[PDB]
């Protein structure tokens, strides 16, 4: 029987580190809800 | 058991030790994860037990103990925070303006974050810390790097 622990307050930070590109990727979806890409 | 709101880490013993299989959100009193980190299987909090209420494979999204919760929406522009909670580690925000996923369906949200898969579940945020999404379903690109969509349900 799988069991969950607490982490924390949901919360935006002031002052976290900012990483991370913004790419625009072609996806697509098949019926096992796994995500592929369509070039 | 626990139903504060907030982050929790979702554990098995089913395996050496003690191993965090993913991520959840309470809200409102119902706990929100991703349908293959659970597989729709009930949890343990406290000596509580939370029952599967609503799920779904395709949007890859479970409830527990009441209907989905989590209604905000990236809007397309700003920046969110992946509040990450990895495998041992501590809860850790990370910033980022998301990308986009582009389907004959309509287009989502992405980031772009790699991390253990037990990140999976870890919730996406806003400018007010509302969920506008989890973090932990998406696809592995050419470079071999990760990119999760902001999977959000439906509120009813
Ligand atoms: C069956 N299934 C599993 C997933 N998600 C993953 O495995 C996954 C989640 C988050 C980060 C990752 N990084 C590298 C590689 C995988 C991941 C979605 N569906």
């Amino acid at each position: 029987d799988m069991y969950i622990e607490r982490a924390g307050d949901i919360t935006w930070e002031k002052d976290a580190e900012v990483t991370g590109n913004s790419p625009r990727l072609d996806v697509a979806l098949d019926e096992s809800g796994d995500f592929s890409l369509v070039e | 058991g626990e139903t504060t709101d907030g982050v929790y880490r979702v554990m098995t013993r089913r395996l050496l030790g003690s191993t965090q299989v993913g991520v959840g959100v309470m809200q409102e009193g119902v706990f929100h994860t991703m349908w293959h980190v659970t597989k729709g299987a009930a949890l343990r909090s406290g000596e509580g037990r939370l029952d599967p209420y609503w799920g779904d494979v395709k949007q890859d999204l479970v409830s527990y103990c009441g209907p989905w919760k989590l209604d905000a929406a990236w809007d397309g522009l700003s920046e969110v925070q992946l509040l990450a909670v990895p495998p041992g580690e501590r809860a850790k925000n990370i910033q980022t303006l998301p990308g986009i996923f582009k389907t004959k369906d309509g287009d989502i949200g992405a980031v772009a974050l790699d991390y253990p898969a037990g990140t999976s579940g870890s919730p996406i945020l806003d400018k007010c810390g509302r969920v506008i999404g989890l973090y932990g379903n998406g696809v592995v690109i050419k470079n071999g790097s990760y990119v999760s969509a902001i999977t959000q349900g439906k509120r009813e």
